[PDB]
């Protein structure tokens, strides 16, 4: 299992993977229980009020200020309970992305993706940068500093906005410069979406209740794909949009979708982005990569005593595939770029994780979202790790039966209804 | 993140 032991909310800490931390947000925070999953991931179960200091209450603006698509409920994930079956259900979905091929390849991806040591302000010393970090407290009540890829953290104020959230640099862009940065994904799985089965339906703002509900599997690998190209620091700047002129909704609003998005989404989406602008990319993240050689290269000296230079060293050749040469140089192969930056970005896509789930899910990112549900996953008599909603040898089985909220009614509560109101 |  990608989880070895199923944690219960209420486990004693220990102060090695189930224990109070910080994150380092550049603000001041009272500690929080975190459980550590697998090597590099950390789940905490609390609403997320830390990452952004504007963001540091769960209070909703005015009462028509904000976007159709979104839920608030200040009361979520406050108790007890809640943290227990939210850890739970995260842990479940790790083990459903988990038991695909698929999600092996992009899990073992995200947890080589460390992010790169770009503190040193000195060339010839490679160095940790903190806040790719979070403090843990020790059984003696001291902190210490622990590297990590990827953080499940609760919703913040909107309870279905869930996204990757990072720590930025002064004058780095750590997730579009090649190094990466720690990704802070903020998802409940708790809720889920509802669409429709008809395209024309589901693509129009006006029509559809929500007949079928997404699988979280789906929704959680969707922020786990962005974690990827964050992680390699090769996420599309989001000022890089596709100028809708596929969807008369969308047009006639002039709404805009990120690349980010649409290669995300992957499918018939990710053609959207032109030839031009795609080479354009592949080749600018081609020279970020080809810096870190370089930067590996003039580094003599490391900096602390948690890990060697050559481990170090051996991390991220690992992580970029670099070519070590005779003369124990490192550079950037072509083909192997090539290789990495297409598993990344065309491999790993939710239209794909879509064929391996073998579940029903939107036909395209370009869509209107019909309704929330709120759900829950835990009980293996609704939701397992091989089979999500769609319970073998059952009358869920088949048809995608266990998706669909009209015949699987006792498992989804409909929360909103977004149609009509965009 | 999702869009719409
Ligand atoms: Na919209
Ligand atoms: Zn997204």
């Amino acid at each position: 299992p990608f989880v070895n032991k199923q944690f219960n909310y209420k486990d004693p800490v220990n102060g090695v993977d189930i224990a109070y931390i910080k994150i380092p947000n550049a603000g001041q925070m009272q500690p929080v229980k975190a459980f550590k999953i697998h090597n590099k991931i950390w789940v905490i179960p609390e609403r997320d009020t830390f990452t952004n200091p504007e963001e540091g209450d769960l209070n909703p603006p005015p009462e028509a200020k904000q976007v159709p698509v979104s839920y608030y409920d200040s009361t979520y994930l406050s108790t007890d309970n809640e943290k227990d079956n939210y850890l739970k259900g995260v842990t479940k979905l790790f083990e459903r992305i988990y038991s695909t091929d698929l999600g092996r390849m992009l899990l073992t991806s995200i947890v080589r993706g460390i992010p790169f040591w770009g503190g040193s302000t000195i060339d010839t010393e490679l160095k940790v940068i903190d806040t790719n970090c979070i403090n843990v407290i020790q059984p003696d009540g001291s902190y210490r500093s622990e590297e990590l890829n990827l953080v499940i953290i609760g919703p913040s104020a909107d309870i279905i906005q869930f996204e990757c959230k990072s720590f930025g640099h002064e004058v780095l862009n750590l997730t579009r410069n090649g190094y990466g940065s720690t990704q802070y994904i903020r998802f409940s799985p708790d809720f889920t979406f509802g669409f429709e089965e008809s395209l024309e339906v589901d693509t129009n703002p006006l029509l559809g209740a929500g007949k079928f509900a997404t699988d979280p599997a789906v929704t959680l690998a969707h922020e786990l794909i962005h974690a990827g190209h964050r992680l390699y620091g090769i996420a599309i700047n989001p000022n890089r949009v596709f100028k809708v002129n596929t969807n008369a909704y969308y047009e006639m609003s002039g709404l805009e979708v990120s690349f980010e998005e649409l290669r995300t989404f992957g499918g018939h989406d990710a053609k959207f982005i032109d030839s031009l602008q795609e080479n354009e990319f592949r080749l600018y993240y081609y020279n970020k990569f080809k810096d870190i050689a370089s930067t590996l290269n003039k580094a003599k000296s490391i900096v602390g005593t948690t890990a060697s230079l050559q481990y170090m060293k051996n991390v991220f050749k690992e992580k970029y595939l670099l070519s070590e040469d005779t003369s124990g140089k490192f550079s950037v192969d072509k083909l192997k770029f090539d290789k990495l930056y297409k598993m990344l970005t065309e491999i790993y896509t939710e239209d794909n994780f879509v064929k391996f789930f073998k579940v029903l899910n939107r036909k395209t990112y370009l869509n209107f979202d019909k309704a929330v549900f709120k759900i829950n996953i835990v009980p293996k008599v609704n939701y397992t790790i091989y089979d999500g909603f769609n319970l073998r040898n059952t009358n869920l089985a088949a048809n995608f039966n266990g998706q669909n909220t009209e015949i699987n009614n006792m498992n989804f509560t409909k929360l909103k209804n977004f149609t009509g109101l965009f | 993140r999702r869009f719409c």
